[PDB]
């Protein structure tokens, strides 16, 4: 009939024992703290605090980060993603009722839009160096924290185990929320800008100073860096006026030639006084790149093995949803107890909401990996090309140096060298990464199909050794056309 | 997917028409000069490395008396619906706590019952209840049907922290809408400029003339005039400055700044031998550096708010050797001002050289 | 990753073979020792 | 070949679950815009790479052919001062091509991510044999790669 | 030992003390004056406080009235006697303890009126009590409204704006010494009709033996139409021409170390946006004045705009100049 909170029946508003001891009362308690940020937020959000008391003109060009900056975003969504589960399990079970039991999933909702707000009013608070008002953003997450954990001491008092879906999520949610009470803390440690007598002495990076740095991955916050959001401008110029070499300024001082030249040939010093030492070793310039460039390239394998690890959702989520849309759910019995942990996952619904994060999700960190793997072959490419032209500076012209066919080596070392070198370091994470999928993929095949999926391994894996073979014939026949 | 990863084929693709023949190398595609007042007057520098004075809570309640009415409204309505959202959902939670919604379930399955001696507040039994007790405290209508009773001092807390926000909020909201109505006819500016300044001959001595106007009906009391031009400039110990703005008098029969505007005017600044612009010719008034900028100060007398208006010249926009056309022209019984030709310009004979020269052989 | 694998292990090769040459050309005579005392 | 692929699997999409296909119309649109704008920078960029590496082989050539010039009128670091300057153009150049492909690489994953949803939704729940859920999840899987 | 007296701080805020003052009477109007200029922290509180004692004044005014009447009693021995005895003698209708006088009083002064708590028809002293509650909530609430709209009208107003170099120059500028210090603003608005007036406080001597203790005399500040009014966009390099009445021509530079110098430096003018005149202060000493150096430049032109670079504000780097009084760069002109 109407459309009640705790559910169509009367016993369930009882409060005789106590509030606490009745579930929906809980959930009430917790669906408060998000209206509450809501309706804190979102007046100062409309408002605005546009007031010019300074000179903006080129206020508006610079901006700030505070200390815990990545570390906020990253917990942000996955906790998005834990109220997202708790939404979709809430309807879930309410459809197997008689009643809509809004107690479910509407706190749940609440959360969600609460969550994205937050984050919403965080960054609008940092583009604009104002940290006193993220206090309010603090009280937000300690009141959350409180009105989760009780809910959890009270599932914990029937024993309910991590055995029941529930449990589970509310647990992850609880340390989500202290881990973001902490981190606002480590923000009030560092800034000092409420209970201490001096401030800190902040001012944005040097490159955002200077007018002409017009390539702003490295300024931008995570989600932009995540899905080269900063860009559109740039591409959207592309009609009103085709693109010059002024529009794409310049370089920040980190990924200048000078600078990596400066950290190569450093490397290349260590390693070359630590060789002279020894009697009778070789330069070697593998690891003067190593030691220089090498924590990008884990960083790049990292999210690489991310993407890899989250692409085989597809197979299982598509097994799961032909599996389940197979039977009619007729002939089931009616079960009014909460569904299962293994249940959860059984469902037709919850795979497909699953499938697309999971797509969403492993597209982002292919592209991360890609484009830092790539601006550190770009970064070592002007290194070496800098050390070249160094040494070429310091050459002597004697014959016995100099031949008939040296500017002719030095033009390949230039133009062709340089470049098979920087295209190798592109792909240098496909060394240690592909065995990884292709190894998975044939357990997958296993595990699916008995002893023929060996079989199908065996065949489709010689698709490597017969293309390098006619790779080869390829450029043997290309280098004779050139010729 | 991976499209020239092979790279062999280059160093020795030919220069191209342009690259040999040296054609592309005719660049001509110079930046502008860099303005320090814009024509619209609008200052536009960029200030760097300036130390953030943080912000204000301050700040936020500035921006809110100061919004447009399509804003001010919107908060206005967020405001009060936030807030009757709010305690609406305090009255909700006590009714659900104090054992009331269960009450009024469990006597109205058997309604005859009609038992209400024990209650935080009357007739308060889902949400859709209290969202209208908490309208009706808030806006202070009363209707009576759910009451207040003496039970329970949550509920009396509560209470009193409504009156107390639903004050506040009400005393805020009336003090930015009088604001905004005080602050009625304070609109905009509407002082006219002419777009090209001329420099005439007049009384055998040059001059350095352009036009202003009015639009708003509205009288400017004790209007000011000054007159500046923008140069580097150096010292004979040799200092160089990057813009020095040097102050040029301002023509007028008792040396005084004092415009009185009702019809257009013209203001002219005669060239003599302090003036900045002694030493330069119509050949020279091609590319120079040079911007001149005209401000006019006042007070509207309906406001009584000061107003100061900004304008600045260039080497381009300078017409040397022109003159201004009539502007005003009698009607049958009255004085009328053709705003049409208020810019339009007209030729007339000046000699070209400067007045550095036209005075060292003056019968010329 | 099959497809491509053939187009990583050959960028390999050549990259070995150009740091090989890169090793070579930085050994090589060079005027100075002269001009280093200032 | 890929436009083919692409075709025949929305369109078994559209026959095994028509429902799609009301769908399609906003993906469509957003795809066309995607379409233009990249194809309109992607040109320039690449004007700008093939440009900036033409100089910066040449001056190697010139410091190469004149090195005792050079090391007689010690104008060293004028030369190294510009060597560096090229560089920088070239590997800006780079930069910003990557960037761009980059761009369209994660609008077009999420357009194909929102073609898996709203396929899958739309086969969840409908009425067909577990053969036309199965196509259909895997060819709009594929339409995404 | 202890610092020299002062007139005007580096931060304006004379430090003089005027004492012996024939002190007047405190009046009342103090007390509002203090009341309608105050900060929102205490704003609120004095806000809050006047509603809370008023509605529990009224409260125990209310009760007292039910108290002697017949009123509490006739509630209380109605719920023995089963039967509403007491309807109609009631002093105002309902109220039987202290919690519902205070519930009713809430109802009458914020105009709420349940109508739980009626107005009976039977006691005169309670419709005075009324009539006066309704009279003395009008005025509090219109005072409490009046405050608010106060705030909100001075409420645009801020702190100071106005930057001034820690310390001056004394060069040679086109051929004679020149006093100069530096003056930026970093407001975004414009200070409409500025001015400026520089001032030099000494302890003068008459022929006829008046002693003044600090005398302020006047400086011409060097301008080409003989002006005060400065357009500031651009920070600006305020100058003083020392010419033969300057009280700064037979200062030399070996002993401007000890000598009783103050320039005190106004800046007045007239912000844009809420039209509210403003005067910024400052003073130099002998201490602060650095002979021989100029002010390094600023503004760089970016090939599309200038741009200030605030950073260097006050730095200033050393030059040449004659190290000696500017008496005796034109008396002996040699030099
Ligand atoms: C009950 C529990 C209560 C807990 C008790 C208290 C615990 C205390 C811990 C909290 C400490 C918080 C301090 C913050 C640390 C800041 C350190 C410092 O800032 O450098 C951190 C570095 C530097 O980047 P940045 O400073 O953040 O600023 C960004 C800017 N662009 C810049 O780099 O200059 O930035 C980085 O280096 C990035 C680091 C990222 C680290 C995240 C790792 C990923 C793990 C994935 C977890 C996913 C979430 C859970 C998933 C669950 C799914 C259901
Ligand atoms: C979580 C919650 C979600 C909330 C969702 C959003 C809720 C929104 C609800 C209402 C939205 C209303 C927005 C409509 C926008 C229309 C604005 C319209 O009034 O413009 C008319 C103007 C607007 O001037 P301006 O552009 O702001 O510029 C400021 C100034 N002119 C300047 O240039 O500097 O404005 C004015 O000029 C003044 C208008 C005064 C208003 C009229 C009041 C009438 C009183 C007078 C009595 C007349 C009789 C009225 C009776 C009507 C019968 C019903
Ligand atoms: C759901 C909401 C939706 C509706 C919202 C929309 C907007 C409507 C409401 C508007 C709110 C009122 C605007 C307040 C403006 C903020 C001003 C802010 O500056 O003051 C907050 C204070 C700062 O103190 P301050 O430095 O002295 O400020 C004055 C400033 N120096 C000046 O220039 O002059 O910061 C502090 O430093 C904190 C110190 C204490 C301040 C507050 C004390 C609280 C006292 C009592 C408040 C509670 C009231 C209820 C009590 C009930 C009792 C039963
Ligand atoms: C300018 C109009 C602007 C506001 C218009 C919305 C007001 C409608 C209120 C309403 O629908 O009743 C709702 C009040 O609960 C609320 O909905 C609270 C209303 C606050 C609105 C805030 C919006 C942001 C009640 O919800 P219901 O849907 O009526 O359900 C009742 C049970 N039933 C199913 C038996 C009927
Ligand atoms: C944005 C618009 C605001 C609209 C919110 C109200 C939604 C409709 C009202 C509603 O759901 O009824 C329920 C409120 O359920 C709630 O408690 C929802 C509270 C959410 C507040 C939203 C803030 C934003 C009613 O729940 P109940 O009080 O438990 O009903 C008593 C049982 N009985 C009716 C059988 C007697
Ligand atoms: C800030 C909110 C304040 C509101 C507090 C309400 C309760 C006050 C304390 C109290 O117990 O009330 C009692 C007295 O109370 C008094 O006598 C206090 C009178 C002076 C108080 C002055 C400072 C306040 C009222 O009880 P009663 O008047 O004796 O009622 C008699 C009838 N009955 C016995 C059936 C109940
Ligand atoms: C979920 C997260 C939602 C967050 C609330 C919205 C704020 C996000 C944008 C931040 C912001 O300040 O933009 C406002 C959007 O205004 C607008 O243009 C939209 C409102 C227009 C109503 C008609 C401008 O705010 P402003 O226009 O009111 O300020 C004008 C003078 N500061
Ligand atoms: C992720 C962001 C996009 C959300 C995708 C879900 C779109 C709507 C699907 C909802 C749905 O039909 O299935 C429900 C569960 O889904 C869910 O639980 C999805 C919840 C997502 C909320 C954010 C239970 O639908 P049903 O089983 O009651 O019956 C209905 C058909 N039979
Ligand atoms: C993971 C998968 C996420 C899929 C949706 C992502 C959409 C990207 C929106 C977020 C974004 O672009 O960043 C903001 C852009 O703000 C905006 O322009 C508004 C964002 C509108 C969509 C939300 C931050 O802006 P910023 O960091 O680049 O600005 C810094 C200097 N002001
Ligand atoms: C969950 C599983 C993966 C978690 C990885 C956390 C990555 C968080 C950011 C890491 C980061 O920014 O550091 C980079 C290296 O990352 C790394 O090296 C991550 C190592 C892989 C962990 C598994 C740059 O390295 P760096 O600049 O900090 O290196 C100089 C040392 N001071
Ligand atoms: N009749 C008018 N009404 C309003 N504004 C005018 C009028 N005449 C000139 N102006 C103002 O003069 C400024 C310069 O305009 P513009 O350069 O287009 O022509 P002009 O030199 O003013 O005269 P004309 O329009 O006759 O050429 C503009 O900002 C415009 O607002
Ligand atoms: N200490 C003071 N505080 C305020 N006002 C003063 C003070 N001393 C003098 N005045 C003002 O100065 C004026 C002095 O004139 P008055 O008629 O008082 O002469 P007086 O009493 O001889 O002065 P004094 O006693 O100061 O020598 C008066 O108008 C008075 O208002
Ligand atoms: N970049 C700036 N941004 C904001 N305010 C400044 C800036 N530079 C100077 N000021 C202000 O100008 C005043 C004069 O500073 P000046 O440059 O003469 O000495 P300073 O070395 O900056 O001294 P301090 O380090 O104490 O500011 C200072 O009080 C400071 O508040
Ligand atoms: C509504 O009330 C309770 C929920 O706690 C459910 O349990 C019944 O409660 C009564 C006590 O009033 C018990 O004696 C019964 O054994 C319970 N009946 C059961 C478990 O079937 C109750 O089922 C709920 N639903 C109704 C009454 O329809
Ligand atoms: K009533």
């Amino acid at each position: 009939m109407s459309l009640s909170f705790c559910g169509n029946n009367i016993s369930s508003y009882n409060i005789y024992h106590g509030v606490l001891q009745n579930p929906c009362f809980v959930d009430a308690l917790n669906l408060v703290p998000h209206v509450f940020l809501l309706f804190i937020t979102f007046p100062i959000l409309f408002i605005g605090w546009g007031s010019q008391s300074s000179k903006v003109q080129i206020h508006h060009n610079t901006w700030l980060h505070f200390p815990g900056h990545n570390l906020r975003w990253i917990l942000t969504f996955a906790l998005l993603f834990v109220h997202v589960c708790e939404i979709a399990e809430g309807i879930v079970s309410d459809s197997q009722r008689a009643s809509r039991h809004l107690h479910l999933f509407m706190p749940a909702v609440m959360g969600f839009v609460a969550t994205t707000t937050s984050i919403v009013y965080y960054h609008n608070i940092e583009t604009s160096n104002f940290p006193k008002l993220l206090l309010a953003l603090f009280l937000y997450w300690v009141m959350a924290f409180i009105t989760k954990t009780i809910k959890l001491v009270k599932y914990w008092q029937l024993g309910w185990g991590m055995s029941d879906l529930r449990f589970c999520i509310t647990g992850v949610m609880v340390i989500l929320n202290g881990l973001l009470m902490a981190v606002e803390i480590n923000v009030i440690r560092v800034r000092r800008y409420v209970f201490f007598m001096n401030p800190q002495k902040v001012k944005p990076p040097e490159d955002l100073q200077d007018l002409g740095v017009r390539f702003l991955q490295p300024f931008v916050n995570l989600l932009s860096k995540a899905t080269y959001w900063w860009m559109n401008t740039l591409i959207i110029s592309a009609h009103r006026k085709p693109i010059d070499l002024k529009a794409i300024g310049k370089l920040p001082i980190a990924m200048r030639a000078v600078t990596n030249y400066v950290c190569l040939k450093e490397a290349y010093e260590e390693q070359k006084k630590k060789a002279a030492d020894h009697p009778n070793r070789t330069p070697s310039i593998w690891l003067a790149m190593y030691r220089a460039f090498g924590r990008p390239i884990l960083l790049s394998s990292t999210f690489r093995y991310l993407a890899d690890l989250l692409g085989f959702a597809g197979p299982l989520c598509i097994s799961g949803i032909v599996q389940r849309v197979n039977e009619p759910k007729n002939n089931t019995t009616r079960f009014s107890e909460t569904l299962s942990s293994k249940e959860f996952l059984e469902n037709a619904h919850v795979l497909a909401v699953l499938l697309f994060l999971a797509l969403i999700l492993q597209r982002t960190f292919l592209q991360a990996s890609y484009y830092v793997t790539i601006e550190t072959g770009i970064n070592l490419r002007g290194a070496l090309l800098a050390m070249i032209y160094n040494k070429i500076l310091r050459l002597s012209t004697s014959n016995l140096s100099m031949g008939e066919m040296t500017l002719g080596q030095i033009n390949n070392l230039v133009a062709i060298e340089t470049n098979q070198l920087m295209w190798f370091l592109f792909l240098c994470p496909n060394l240690w990464a592909m065995p990884v999928q292709i190894i998975m993929g044939v357990i997958l095949l296993y595990n699916l199909l008995g002893s023929s999926a060996l079989v199908g391994a065996a065949v489709i894996v010689l698709l490597a050794p017969i293309q390098y073979f006619i790779a080869t014939k390829l450029a043997e026949a290309q280098k004779s056309t050139l010729d | 997917m991976l499209a020239r990863k092979s790279i062999i084929p280059e160093e020795y693709v030919l220069a191209r028409i342009a690259a040999e023949n040296l054609r592309k190398p005719r660049i001509r595609d110079r930046l502008p000069k860099a303005r320090f007042i814009a024509k619209s007057g609008a200052c536009n520098l960029a200030h760097k490395n300036i130390r953030e004075q943080g912000r204000f809570l301050q700040d936020i309640f500035t921006t809110l008396v100061d919004l447009k009415w399509r804003h001010t409204l919107v908060i206005f309505t967020m405001s009060f619906l936030c807030s009757w959202l709010l305690f609406a959902i305090m009255w909700w939670l006590v009714a659900f706590a104090h054992g009331d919604i269960y009450a009024y379930m469990e006597k109205g399955i058997t309604e005859k019952s009609g038992l209400e001696s024990a209650v935080c507040v009357t007739n308060v039994r889902s949400f859709t209840s209290a969202f209208l007790f908490s309208i009706e405290v808030q806006v202070t209508i009363g209707f009576g049907g759910r009451m207040m009773t003496e039970e329970c001092p949550l509920a009396i807390t509560v209470l009193i922290l409504q009156n107390i926000v639903g004050l506040i909020i009400n005393a805020v909201m009336l003090g930015c809408i009088f604001m905004k109505t005080a602050q009625a006819h304070r609109r905009a500016e509407t002082l006219i400029f002419s777009r090209h300044a001329v420099i005439a001959v007049r009384n055998g001595k040059l001059c350095f003339m352009f036009r202003v106007g009015d639009l708003r009906k509205s009288m400017i009391i004790s209007a000011s005039v000054r007159i500046q031009v923008v140069k580097k400039t150096t010292t004979p110990e040799g200092e160089v400055v990057p813009i020095h703005q040097q102050d040029i008098p301002v023509d007028n029969p008792i040396e005084s700044n004092n415009i009185f505007l009702v019809a257009p005017l013209i203001i002219c600044h005669v060239i003599d031998k302090r003036s900045p612009l002694y030493d330069i010719s119509a050949t020279d008034l091609v590319n120079q550096d040079l911007e001149v900028i005209v401000i006019l100060e006042g007070v509207v007398e309906t406001t009584g708010i000061t107003t100061q208006a900004r304008t600045s010249y260039i080497a381009e926009e300078i017409q040397w050797g022109h003159r201004f056309v009539s502007i005003v022209t009698e009607e049958e019984g009255v004085y009328s001002v053709d705003y049409s030709k208020f810019g339009n310009t007209v030729r007339v004979a000046a000699p070209r050289c400067s007045a550095r020269e036209l005075d060292e052989k003056p019968s010329i | 990753p099959l497809f491509l694998l053939s187009t990583v292990v050959r960028f390999a090769v050549k990259a070995i073979i150009s740091v090989q040459k890169l090793n070579e050309f930085l050994l090589s005579d060079e005027i100075g020792e002269d001009s280093w005392r200032t | 070949r890929s436009t083919l692929l692409c075709l025949s699997a929305i369109g078994m999409i559209s026959y095994a679950t028509p429902v799609f296909l009301i769908a399609l119309a906003p993906l469509g649109v957003a795809f066309y815009f995607i379409q233009k704008y990249f194809r309109v920078a992607s040109k320039d960029l690449q004007e700008l790479d093939d440009s900036t590496q033409l100089p910066l082989l040449c001056h190697f050539s010139e410091t190469a052919e004149g090195l005792t010039t050079i090391r007689a009128f010690r104008h060293e670091t004028r030369f190294k001062q510009r060597m560096l300057e090229l560089t920088d153009t070239n590997n800006i150049a780079y930069l910003f091509l990557s960037a761009a492909n980059r761009w369209l690489e994660v609008r077009t994953d999420y357009l194909g991510a929102c073609i898996v949803l709203t396929a899958s939704i739309a086969s969840i729940s409908g009425s067909s044999n577990s053969g036309l859920v199965g196509l259909g999840l895997l060819y709009a899987l594929t339409i995404t790669n």
